[PDB]
This record gives structure tokens, C-alpha cells and sequence, in this order.
């Protein structure tokens, strides 16, 4: 097999050669793809450098309080930083702004029982719960901050309670010249008088019948703040510990907005630990055995309602 | 006979040695299309961003510690303000590890954030501080983030602050590295790092460098006293042989590199925690490394850095 | 909550 | 001068060609290297896109095909001429 | 004794006759004296028909209040009859008119402790004390009347307190949008805000130290009126009865203008009955143990203070 | 006719005269009456001037002198001629 | 002998009966000069008048009664306004006699005011309502006065008003005469008086006339139904025999005279309360009389008339 | 004043 085996090979080098020029078409193409692929993923890298969007935004407008902010030009209810006159460090609060120009500065809100109000002294002093720009979250602002605002300038502040049963029926209750003292006074609560409101002056005490003294013993004006780890109540046994919350007891209460959150409103003595009522009650509106569905306590300069010319 | 030249075996030799050279050069040619696709898809996913609704806790303070003292006891995103001049900022507070009060300063856990960023992002901070849980009103989960050098500096400089660094391999084992003393200078001093009193099971990669390395090589991996270096701005231990050798590089993390590292918490997040030089972009130790523990070539599953004022 |  | 005098008038050819092959195996050697490295980079950069974008392509990586290919290349490159 | 005894008698009838023509000179003269004497005492009777002169005169100019009167053209501080818009029957008040044209209508004045302010409800509602055209007599006008004026038209009235220690040093204290409610509201007291005045917003409560709560517990804005026979105070035991007066307590006071009048100013816990301070104190100016020498509470339309223009 | 014929030329005289006396006693009788009456009127009108004038003369009255005089007059008038 | 005519005794008779006639006619001549002087002096005293500074109480009302109800409890001069059309006027209120609320309508106590006045002064009123005490800021003392017929009328006509009349002799004994009903008509009906329900210790001189007098004379002294008569205007019970008989006369009081009186509160104020016809200007009962008590010829030391709405 |  001279020029026979070799005849099969002197041209068989052009048979397989169709895998050299052909196998450089790929290397030159594949290579190029990557060059641009590198570019593509580079655009991608760019796309994700940013962190997720946090729907909670804060406003750049500060003030002594929400009304002061409302004056500055605030139009929407949201979170803001305020720093009361006597205050040293500012803080975030929830401002409720209506179209009429009123800037309510809210300090307490219940709405789902999502947060536990069985908090100690410090916790009730510094504040707890969560602030949302849509006020769709429950919280307590903190005795200290409340003190600071209701006391700066010493110009008439009015407290407004807003309740709502489990039937979407609401009712207010206002109090003129509202104010809360310093910690040295155990954050005592005082108001001049009960102004309007269709919910009823539960702060004035109520007669539960159990005894004739109930009526006084359930008033809260002039009462000091009380937590399980800090008495100061008129009761000789600690209402706070028993009723489990933070409030201004006076041999207990008639109005109890930091009470246990009972789903559906109606509760019973058996449900309660010590047997006494501890729901979010407001005697002058509903029974001591009906916990509200929602509760809100906001304040605003008194003049903002007693308005004129 | 006189050199029979049987390069006719080559006619059986070349054919086989070309049957591969084709099969692979074509398999690459296919792999590209998938990735091309993969990228397109992601770019589509990115037209629309990720979001979170991080409602703000009522309690606040100079930092985590103060907060826990002020009754705040759930580990979550809190709003703090250290210096009464700084605009308050969000941060994640670990309220339960070593008695809580830990201001989370850096966190790795799932590779969801590019850490290979230039100088500025490291200064300001970047990433996601916290994310929503199942669907709670609050952000109880920490995302991957970097608080930013300025904030860190300021913080460590309010007083004796102690650093706690935890990490975990892909098999769920977890160690820690604790330093009683921790400090980061202002930008002027190039965020110069300083640490003391190490105590932990992780290995002191920071002060003692790589336990595995010897002399020359070991001390060139020590991080105490080093400056911060981002791929764009370099202040590591090196011979300025132009853009050649730089410890920090493309998509490589900013860190306090010496003649490189012994630990790299901001390295690249390789999945499974196992990698090789051909996997590494630059054939280097790109990963989220801690040589003193798993050595080089092992990107931990989890790595975190948090501080707390000492208060001895 | 009146308490005896 | 046209008998077996053309044995070498064929050799420089086989030489010029085997060298082109030798050049290739090292060019794909690198190409392979680049690919593995990039598949990775991508896999990593997409997961990183998880913390910014609404969605993130569920993936993985298979360095196996890459590994066993690297091995077939070397298995050949280790052959003189 | 013929023309001898008779000689002594026939001419002795002319001897005594000098007492007939002579005793008709007197009857004709005396009679005449009286005729005119009657005329004289007649002039006298005329002289005294008028009653003594009462130095107290009242002015014929009426108005809704002293300022309104000041507008009508009143120039002097004196007693006047005013009848507020919602009022049914008019009443006397003391108006203080300056040269600038401001008509202050005063509702309280202390100056000699001559009158006792330990008066009951009714008494504090209808008014007590005395009105003088020289404001040199202490009195209390009457919640009711105070209410009527500070409420008619519902246009800004401003309160001005003026004190004076036993050293002739004075000091004011003003309050814008002053007002007092109806009896149904136990004549509650309210004001918008404390305006100027160098005496200090004692109405804003004061911190006496005794306790940290004192500060609120001594504010009077929003407080109802209280008397020994009518509580309505925030204290759980009747400040009015204890401190002996009529005022708007809030677990008592910081400002007490109807307090006991202590001569010389300085008094002490021993002097007081219940032991607590009840003098005419004004904490933001002097000590709770220093009763003022004089005290005066007057009101005027607010706009007479904010300057602006005039009409 | 100038012995005791002049007894009567002396009587009409004593008569004309005693009659003048009888006239007087009744004229002073009245005068006395007027005085007492006027003393009183005056005493009264002066006190009355107290509620009008700045001052009022501190007085009194003594109808005694008046009375005992009235009596001396009558004590005489009751004598025929 | 034949008519001895011892009118020589007349020469001892006339002399003595002339020693008196002189002594008296001269003593009168002396008495005049004193009185001349006394009057002169008083005229000097009158160049300058008496004055009072009657500061005005804050409380006021339709009358005394209303005032006492409105908290006013001290007896003193108050300002009242009965009809909301009348210019309010001063009046003394006795806040403590029979539970107080007595609007004093007339008052006698010291003879300091001429009551012998014509028709008009009785209509308007005259006298001094009140005087200053020791030196107090107020007029707590009632002076002698007459409220005036129009005021009285209007008052008694606002409703059932009861009259209370008190008097006291010079020895300090005091009685009273009370009438449940008391009314005085307008000037048109000549201020016609009417009284009922007497109850008292003084004797009912007004309805029953003089207890001492009999029939004819007794009823001609009854005042009930009488008209008011001043010396200038007379409407008493009489025969118009020209200016002759008139119950009311010169400096004599205006009153409700019948065929004269049984009581004369407005009579003449004789001192010592004892007088005689020769003392009386007209030889009549000139005095501040109440026959039913001290009969005629006795001018009480104090006499007062005050009213108050009945309110049964 | 204020009371205990
Ligand atoms: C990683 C490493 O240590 N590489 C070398 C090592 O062989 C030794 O330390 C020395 C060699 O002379 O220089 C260095
Ligand atoms: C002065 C006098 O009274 N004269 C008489 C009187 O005595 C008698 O009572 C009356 C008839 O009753 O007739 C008259
Ligand atoms: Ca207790
Ligand atoms: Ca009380």
C-alpha cells in the first residue's frame, strides 16, 4: 500500500482541517459573546446597588409640637421630629393634620391588640410600641415626652380621647388645660375641666354601685402615674399590677385606655386574672365589661378649638 | 527504515484530539446563551424594585445599649442618634446575644448585597438594615448591610466600645471573635482600625494574623493598625507597582488590608462556602474569609460585626 | 375598676 | 529531486500546524478558565441583585462540566507534538 | 285832811299816768319787733329745707361698660350705670378713665382691709363692699355682673391686676381674652394667655417647693369659683372655707386677691387659723407670706391694648 | 263847792286809770303767751336746721320762768279794781 | 259815812299790781334779745351746709327685701329701683328688725328736719336718708326723712306690702303697730291711704281711731280711707269755712287727716316729749303723736314707718 | 396656697 495508504493520507489532512478554521470561528465568537456578556452583567450590577424601598418616610419639618408644625406648612398626617422648649433631644411623634389646619400630636393609640401595654415604669416613661406614617400601629409615646410637650411654654393644651366600639361607632371626650407632671411628681395628671365630647367624663369618676365611694375612687384627675413596678395609686394594693397596665389609678379606674385588649369588646370576670375589670374601658360610655375596639389620645393647643375673632 | 516517519498515526491522533477540542469549544458556546438569558431575566426582574415597610419603634437613644436600658428589648431595627448633632439613623439592634445592646455594624447571611463598592458607599453605608418578618408591622430581620465608616468611627469614639464578630460555616457550626477594645479613626486618619483584648473561639485573625502562615507572611496579614482600602482608594501594605497589586479590587470588598488579609468579612459571597482560584475573579481569596478558622478558600455562610459601649 |  | 526529497517538503507543514494546535489548547485553556470564573461572578451578582430588585432568578452553578472539561484538555495538552 | 289828802290825790293820777301812755310804747314796739321777727325766722325756715350735701354724685352717662362710656365722652373716673347686652337690669360700677381715652371697668379693689371678703356664695354672686367716685373704698362687684360684661358681644376683654406692696411699689399683670362663665358653670374663670405685666403670671401656678405638684395645683385658669358654702375646687377639702374667702381655687392658690388683709404685709403661719397662707398673696411677685397693701382688678376691651389703629 | 265835793273829782280818775291797768294785764297776759309759744317755735326750728346746716346751736328751753311768771300775773289779775 | 270810798287803798293796791306788770313786761323785753341772738348765730351756722359722703353698696334690687335676699345684710343706705323705668333712688334699709328687708319710708328721731312742708316736697320726698357713722366709708345711719308720696305709692302698688310703724317715748319704752295690708294711691286719688290686719302693741290709731275718744269724736280721727293733706293743699274731713279750720297747718305736717288725727308721725318734734296748747303754735296737737299710746300732748322721741312686700 |  504505497501511494495507496499514503494516497488515503496525503489529502486526509484537508479532511480534518475543517476543524481548525472551524474551531477558531467558535473561539472568536464565544470570546466576543463573553466580552459583551461581561458588559451585560455590568449593567445588572448597576441595577442592584440600591437597597429595598422603605415605605416609611419622615418629614423634614420640625416644631415644638404638631400644631406648630401644622403652622409651618405641614399638610399631611405623618411622622415628624419635634423638640419641646424645655427638651434637650428631639424625638419622633405621629402628627395628625386636618384640612382646617389643626395639628394633633398623638400620644397613645390602640387598634389591634398587637402590642402589650403591660409595661414597666421605665418603658412607660420612655415610650414603647411603633410609629407608622398611617397611624395603623399601636403604641405609647412615653410619660417623659408627654410631660415635655404638655408643659412647654405653659400655654393651654387640650386632650382629646377618641374611642370606637366594635361596631364602628365612635365618641370623643375632651379635657381643657391638660397637662402631665415631671417624673419627680410621678408624672401626675391634671386637667382644668371636662369640655365637650359625647363619650362622657370618665375621668370624673363613675358610680359602679359596688359601693357608694366608687364614684370618687374612680376619678383620675390629680392622680399619679402607676406601673406594676411603681405604685403611687390610692388603692392599698396596686391596681397597675392587678389590672396589668400603666395608668393613673386612684384606687383603680373608670377610664382605662392602656388596659387589656379584648377581641370583640365583651369580656367577663372569669377571663380576667384577678377577677376585676382591666379591659380598655371608658365607663361613661360603655360598661366596665366592654373593651373598646380602638382608642386614641391626642393633644393640641387649647386655643385651636376655642377659636374666634 | 531511515526515519519511517509514522506521522500517519497522527491521522488517528489528530482526529481524536480534535473530537474534544470541538465538544468543549461548543459546550461553551451553549453555556453562554443560558447566562445571556439568565441576565436578561434578572434585568427584567429589576425594572421593579424590592420594598420594605419598616415601622419605627417608640424607644430610641444614643445607641442599642442605651435603648435596651430604656426598655427596648426586641431585636429589630431601631432609630438611634449618637451625637446630638447627627441626623438620627436606622440601625439593627441585637437585643439578645451576650445580654444584648449590640449595634449591628455589618452583616452577611445570604449574599443579597454587592459589597464590592468604592470608597464613598463604605463611608455613607449601604445595603438593607432590616426587612419585614412574615408580614408583621415591623422589621425584625437584619438585612445585609454596612453602617458606613463615618458612623462607625463616631460611635467607637464616644467611649470604650467592644467589637463582637460572629460567623458560621455552611454546616451550621458557629464561632465568635470578641475584642474589648475597638476603634476607627475619622476619614482623615483613613478610618485607621485598632483592636485589643481578643477573646474567642474564632482565632485572632485581626491582631495575630494567620495562624497557619509563618513569620514574613503571617504578619503581613495582621490588620491591627491598618488603613481602610476600597478598590478605588487604596491604603493597604504594598509596593505601588501601579494598578498591579492591590489587595482590594474589582467587586472585592473594602476592608483594612495589610499586605492583604487574614480575614475578609466584606469579601465575595460564594455559595456553599467552597471556592477555588479559577472560580475567583482574580484567582484570589475573594471570599468572606477568616483564615484562622476555615482558612482561605472558604466563604462562611454567616458573618456579622456588632459593637457596644464597654462600661467596665 | 372600683375595688372595695 | 522529486522522489523522497519531498519528505521534509511536508514536515515544516506538520510543524507549522501542530504549533497552531499548541497555540489553541492554551487559548481555550484560558477560555475555559474565564468561563468558570464568569459563571461564578454572574451567579454571585444575581444573588446580589436579590436585595434591590423585586425578583431574583432562581439559579445554581455546575463547575463539574467545567472541571471535567478542564481535565480533558490537560489530558491532551500533555502530549508532545 | 280835806283838800289836803285829796290835794295829794287830785294830781297824783297824772303821776302814775306816766305808765299808761308809756306802757303802750312798749306794747306797740314789742308787737312790731315780733311782726318782723316772725319775718326773720321765716327767712331762716327758708334757709333750712334743703338736706345735707351728699358728696357722692352719679353720672348720667350709661353704656355697655366703662370703655363704651369712655367713648360716649366721659372724662372722669367715677360711678356709672352700665347695662351689658345680655343684662336685664342695669347697675352701678366704678369706671377708671384716663386721658388717653381708656375706660377701665373695675371689679375688685382692696386698700384698707375695711371690708371682709369672707363672704358666701350669694354675696360673691351679687356683689359686696362699697362704691366711691374716688375709688378709695374696697369692694367686690359680683360674679354675675362680672360674667355679664366679660361675655356681652363676646369681643376680647383683657384683665389687669395691679398690686402695691406696703412700700408703694406697684406692678401689673395682664391676661388677654379674659372671661367668666355663668352660675351654671360656677362662674368658671378662663383666659387665653398671660400678656405683659411685671408682677408675674401667678395664675399659671407656681412652684412652692412643698411638693413637685404645687405648680399645677396653684394654677387658676379653668378653675371654677369657690366659697365656704360652695366648694367646686380641686382640693379634696375646701380651700375657700380654710383660706377664708371667695376665689377660684385649684387645690387652692398662687394668686389670692380676696384673701385676708394683713396690715404691714408680712404675716406668719401662727397668725393664720388653719396654718396655711391666706393673705392677699401673689406668688410670682412676693412670698406666700406677704399680703399686698392694695389690690385692683379691672377689665377693658382687649383691642384697647394691642395698639393697631382705632377706627 | 270846793270842800269834799271833789271826792268824785278824783274817782273817775282812779277809775280811768285802774281800767288802763286792767287793759295792760291782759295785754301782757297775751305777750307772755306769745313768748313761750315763740321760744318753743324757735327751739324747734333750730333743731330742724340741724339736718341742713353745717352746725346747730346747742340749746334748751325753760318754760319754768315763763310758767311761774304766768302765775304771778294771774295771782294779780284775780283782784277786783 | 255815806260811801267812804276808800279807793286810797288803791294807792297801795295799784302800786303792787304794777310792780309785777313791769317786772314781766321787761323780762320779755330781755328774752327777745337772747332769741334775736340765737337766731343770728344759727343764720351764721347756715352760711355753710351740712354734708355727707354716702358711698354706694354694690348690691341692689327692686327694694330692701330683694336686696337682703341678694346677700345684702347690713342696715344702711341702699340704692333701689322698683319699676324698671324709674330713675333708681337712695333709701335706707333696715336689715334687722323683723327678719329685715324693710324699706324705711319715714323716720323721726332727733328733730333735725322740717316736716311742715307743702304739697310738692311730700310728693318728691325730703330730708336726709342716711348719714355717715363715726367716720366709716358708708352711711349706716338713717336721717330723718320722707320718701315722698309718689315713690311710696308705686311701691305699695307693686304687690301686697305690709307697713310697720315703730315709736318710742322719751323714757326708752318702745312699741309697734303692724299692718298686713298697706296701700297708697297715685296723686290722682290724692294718695288715698288703706290699711288692714293691724297687729301690735301701739294701739290701732289708723283703723280704729282714738281709743280714748267716744263715737262722734272717735271716728273723726280714723285715718283709713283718708286723703293726703299738706298745709297748702287740704283734703281732710272738714267744713270749708275758708282758711279757718284745717287739720294740717303752718309748719304742721302733711298727713292723712280725717276730721283731724289719732296719730301724727309728721307732726312737730317737741323736745322731752311733753307739750301744752300754749307751747303749740296753734294751741293744737302739733306733735309727733300717737293717741292710742301716749294720747295727745306727747311727741315721741322716735317714730318710723317702713314697708316690705308681704309674700304670704 | 397649695396644701400637703
Ligand atoms: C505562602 C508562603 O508562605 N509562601 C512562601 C513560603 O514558601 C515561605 O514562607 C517563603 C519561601 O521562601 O516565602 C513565602
Ligand atoms: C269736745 C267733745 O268731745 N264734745 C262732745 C263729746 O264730749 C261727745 O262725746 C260727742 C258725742 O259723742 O259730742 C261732742
Ligand atoms: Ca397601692
Ligand atoms: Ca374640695
Amino acid at each position: 500500500k504505497m501511494l495507496e495508504e499514503i494516497m488515503k493520507y496525503e489529502a486526509s489532512i484537508l479532511t480534518h482541517d475543517s476543524s481548525i478554521r472551524y474551531l477558531q470561528e467558535i473561539y472568536n465568537s464565544n470570546n466576543q459573546k463573553i466580552v459583551n456578556l461581561k458588559e451585560k452583567v455590568a449593567q445588572l450590577e448597576a441595577q442592584c446597588q440600591e437597597p429595598c424601598k422603605d415605605t416609611v418616610q419622615i418629614h423634614d419639618i420640625t416644631g415644638k409640637d404638631c400644631q406648630d408644625i401644622a403652622n409651618k406648612g405641614a399638610k399631611q398626617s405623618g411622622l415628624y421630629f419635634i423638640k419641646p422648649l424645655k427638651a434637650n433631644q428631639q424625638f419622633l411623634v405621629y402628627c395628625e393634620i386636618d384640612g382646617s389646619g389643626n395639628g394633633w400630636t398623638v400620644f397613645q393609640k390602640r387598634l389591634d391588640g398587637s402590642v402589650d401595654f403591660k409595661k414597666n415604669w421605665i418603658q412607660y416613661k420612655e415610650g414603647f410600641g411603633h410609629l407608622s406614617p398611617t397611624g395603623t400601629t399601636e403604641f405609647w409615646l412615653g410619660n417623659e415626652k408627654i410631660h415635655l410637650i404638655s408643659t412647654q411654654s405653659a400655654i393651654p393644651y387640650a386632650l382629646r380621647v377618641e374611642l370606637e366600639d366594635w361596631n364602628g361607632r365612635t365618641s370623643t371626650a375632651d379635657y381643657a388645660m391638660f397637662k402631665v407632671g415631671p417624673e419627680a411628681d410621678k408624672y401626675r395628671l391634671t386637667y382644668a375641666y371636662f369640655a365637650g365630647g359625647d363619650a362622657g367624663d370618665a375621668f370624673d369618676g363613675f358610680d359602679f354601685g359596688d359601693d357608694p365611694s366608687d364614684k370618687f375612687f374612680t376619678s383620675h384627675n390629680g392622680m399619679q402615674f402607676s406601673t406594676w413596678d411603681n405604685d403611687n395609686d390610692k388603692f392599698e394594693g396596686n391596681c397597675a399590677e392587678q389590672d396589668g397596665s400603666g395608668w393613673w389609678m386612684n384606687k383603680c379606674h373608670a377610664g382605662h385606655l392602656n388596659g387589656v385588649y379584648y377581641q370583640g369588646g365583651t369580656y367577663s370576670k372569669a377571663s380576667t386574672p384577678n377577677g376585676y375589670d382591666n379591659g380598655i374601658i371608658w365607663a361613661t360610655w360603655k360598661t366596665r365589661w366592654y373593651s373598646m375596639k380602638k382608642t386614641t389620645m391626642k393633644i393640641i393647643p387649647f386655643n385651636r378649638l376655642t377659636i374666634g375673632e | 527504515k531511515h526515519q519511517l516517519y509514522i506521522d500517519e498515526t497522527v491521522n488517528s491522533n489528530i482526529p481524536t484530539n480534535l473530537r474534544v477540542l470541538r465538544s468543549i469549544l461548543e459546550n461553551l458556546r451553549s453555556k453562554i446563551q443560558k447566562l445571556e438569558s439568565d441576565v436578561s431575566a434578572q434585568m427584567e426582574y429589576c425594572r421593579t424594585p424590592c420594598t420594605v415597610s419598616c415601622n419605627i419603634p417608640v424607644v430610641s437613644g444614643k445607641e442599642c445599649e442605651e435603648i435596651i436600658r430604656k426598655g427596648g428589648e426586641t431585636s429589630e431595627m431601631y432609630l438611634i442618634q449618637p451625637d446630638s448633632s447627627v441626623k438620627p439613623y436606622r440601625v439593627y439592634c441585637d437585643m439578645n446575644t451576650e445580654n444584648g445592646g449590640w449595634t449591628v455594624i455589618q452583616n452577611r447571611q445570604d449574599g443579597s448585597v454587592d459589597f464590592g463598592r468604592k470608597w464613598d458607599p463604605y463611608k455613607q453605608g449601604f445595603g438593607n438594615v432590616a426587612t419585614n418578618t412574615d408580614g408583621k408591622n415591623y422589621c425584625g430581620l437584619p438585612g445585609e448591610y454596612w453602617l458606613g465608616n463615618d458612623k462607625i468611627s463616631q460611635l467607637t469614639r464616644m467611649g470604650p466600645t467592644e467589637l463582637l464578630i460572629e460567623m458560621e460555616d455552611w454546616k451550621g457550626d458557629k464561632v465568635k471573635a470578641h475584642y474589648g477594645g475597638f476603634t476607627v479613626q475619622n476619614e482623615a486618619n483613613k478610618y485607621q482600625i485598632s483592636v485589643n483584648k481578643y477573646r474567642g473561639t474564632a482565632g485572632n485573625a485581626l491582631m495575630d494574623g494567620a495562624s497557619q502562615l509563618m513569620g514574613e507572611n503571617r504578619t503581613m496579614t495582621i490588620h491591627n493598625g491598618m488603613f481602610f482600602s476600597t478598590y478605588d482608594r487604596d491604603n493597604d501594605g504594598w509596593l505601588t507597582s501601579d494598578p498591579r497589586k492591590q489587595c482590594s479590587k474589582e467587586d472585592g470588598g473594602g476592608w483594612w488590608y495589610n499586605r492583604c488579609h487574614a480575614a475578609n468579612p466584606n469579601g465575595r459571597y460564594y455559595w456553599g462556602g467552597q471556592y477555588t482560584w479559577d472560580m475567583a475573579k482574580h484567582g484570589t481569596d475573594d471570599g468572606v474569609v477568616w483564615m484562622n478558622w476555615k482558612g482561605s478558600w472558604y466563604s462562611m455562610r454567616k458573618m456579622s460585626m456588632k459593637i457596644r459601649p464597654f462600661f467596665p | 375598676g372600683p375595688r372595695p | 529531486e522529486d522522489l523522497r526529497s519531498r519528505i521534509e517538503v511536508l514536515k515544516r507543514k506538520v510543524i507549522e500546524k501542530v504549533q497552531h494546535i499548541q497555540l489553541l489548547q492554551k487559548n481555550v485553556r484560558a477560555q475555559l478558565v474565564d468561563m468558570k470564573r464568569l459563571e461564578v461572578d454572574i451567579d454571585i451578582k444575581i444573588r446580589s441583585c436579590r436585595g434591590s430588585c423585586s425578583r431574583a432568578l432562581a439559579r445554581e452553578v455546575d463547575l463539574k462540566d467545567y472541571e471535567d472539561q478542564q481535565k480533558q484538555l490537560e489530558q491532551v495538552i500533555a502530549k508532545d507534538l
